[PDB]
């Protein structure tokens, strides 16, 4: 070949930049609805005459 | 005689063998040129 492994002018190339950071894990969840409130008590029924 | 094993005739009459040339591929190289066969009339590059 003309032009010998000697002649090539061309400088080289740099390396491959680093690969990217993984994604984050699953967020957690916004805590659950705390059961009903407990009935109040009951009016006492009527009084005697 | 045959032209002995790097060097090459090709008219009949001759007194001496010629030398095989280099070949001219550019600027400052040059490809040395041998022979495959003892008695030839053609050079060849001596790499291939
Ligand atoms: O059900 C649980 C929760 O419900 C409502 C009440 O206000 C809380 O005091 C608790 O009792
Ligand atoms: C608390 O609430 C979240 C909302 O989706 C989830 O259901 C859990 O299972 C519960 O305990
Ligand atoms: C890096 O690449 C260049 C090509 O421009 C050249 O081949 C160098 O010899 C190599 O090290
Ligand atoms: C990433 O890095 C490579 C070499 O490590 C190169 O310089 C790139 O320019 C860069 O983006
Ligand atoms: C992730 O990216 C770089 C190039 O950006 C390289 O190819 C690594 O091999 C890859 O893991
Ligand atoms: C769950 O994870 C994601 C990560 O991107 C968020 O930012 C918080 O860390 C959390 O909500
Ligand atoms: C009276 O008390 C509560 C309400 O005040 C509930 O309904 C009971 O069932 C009733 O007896
Ligand atoms: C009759 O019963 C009621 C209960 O609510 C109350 O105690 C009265 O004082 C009683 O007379
Ligand atoms: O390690 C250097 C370069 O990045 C990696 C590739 O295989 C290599 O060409």
């Amino acid at each position: 070949l003309s032009k010998p492994k000697t002649a090539r002018t061309e400088q080289s190339p740099p390396p491959p930049s680093p690969s990217p950071p993984p994604p984050p894990p699953p967020s957690p969840r916004p805590p659950s609805p705390n059961p009903p409130s407990p009935r109040p008590p009951s009016p006492a029924p009527p009084s005697p005459n | 005689y045959k032209c002995p094993y790097d060097f090459f005739a090709d008219r009949p009459g001759v007194r001496q063998c010629t030398a095989c040339p280099p070949l001219d591929l550019g600027g400052g190289n040059l490809v040395e040129q041998c022979t495959e066969d003892l008695g030839s009339q053609r050079c060849k590059p001596c790499s291939l």
